[PDB]
C-alpha cells in the first residue's frame, strides 16, 4: 500500500496538473472572443 | 475629464499588480486560480465602463 | 492618417495577445533549458513594459 | 517523469515571478510595496 500510496497520490498530481493545463486553454480559448 | 485619466492609470497599474499576482497564484497554488482570473476581468470590465463615458 | 482611438484600439488588442502569447508559452514551456528559457521571458516582460 | 517535470515547472515558475517582482519594483518603485505582499500572499 506504501508503493501504492505514493503512486496514487503523484497520478493524482500528475492529472490535476494535466487537467489545470486544460483548463488555461479552454479560458483563453473563451475569453479570446472578449478581447 | 483628469479624474478619469488618474483613474483608468490607478487601474492599469493595478491590473498589472493583479496579474502578478495571478501568475504568482498560478505558480504556487494554481488549483485555486480562478477565484482570482475573473476577479482581474472585472476591471477590464470597468476599463469597458471606462470607454463608455469618454464616447 | 489613423484616427489615434483606432491606435488606442489596436494598442490594447496587440496587449491582449502579447499576454495570451506569454501565458501560452509559459504553459508550454514550464518545465526547455531554464537559461533560454529565462531569456525568452525577460525578452516577454521588457515587451510587456513597452505596451505598457 | 511527472515528478521532475513538476519540479522543473515549480523552479521555472518561481523564477518568473521573482524576475517580474523585481522589474515591476524596477520601473515602478511606487507599486513595490504591494509586490512584496503578493510574495506574502503566495508563499
Amino acid at each position: 500500500h506504501v508503493l501504492i500510496d505514493l503512486l496514487n497520490w503523484f497520478r493524482t498530481t500528475n492529472m490535476n496538473v494535466n487537467n489545470c493545463i486544460w483548463a488555461l486553454k479552454s479560458s483563453l480559448n473563451s475569453m479570446t472572443n472578449a478581447k | 475629464y483628469q479624474y478619469k485619466i488618474q483613474e483608468l492609470r490607478k487601474l492599469l497599474k493595478s491590473l498589472l499588480l493583479n496579474y502578478l499576482e495571478l501568475i504568482g497564484v498560478l505558480s504556487i497554488n494554481p488549483d485555486m486560480y480562478e477565484r482570482k482570473v475573473e476577479n482581474i476581468r472585472t476591471i477590464l470590465v470597468n476599463i469597458h465602463h471606462l470607454l463608455n463615458e469618454y464616447r | 492618417m489613423t484616427d489615434r482611438l483606432t491606435q488606442l484600439q489596436i494598442c490594447l488588442d496587440q496587449m491582449t495577445e502579447q499576454f495570451c502569447a506569454t501565458l501560452n508559452y509559459i504553459d508550454k514551456n514550464h518545465g526547455v533549458p531554464p537559461e533560454e528559457f529565462s531569456n525568452t521571458i525577460d525578452e516577454l516582460s521588457t515587451d510587456i513594459i513597452l505596451k505598457t | 517523469r511527472s515528478n521532475q517535470y513538476q519540479r522543473g515547472k515549480m523552479h521555472g515558475l518561481k523564477q518568473l515571478r521573482d524576475s517580474l517582482a523585481d522589474k515591476i519594483v524596477d520601473e515602478f518603485p511606487e507599486l513595490k510595496e504591494p509586490v512584496e505582499d503578493i510574495i506574502k500572499r503566495t508563499s
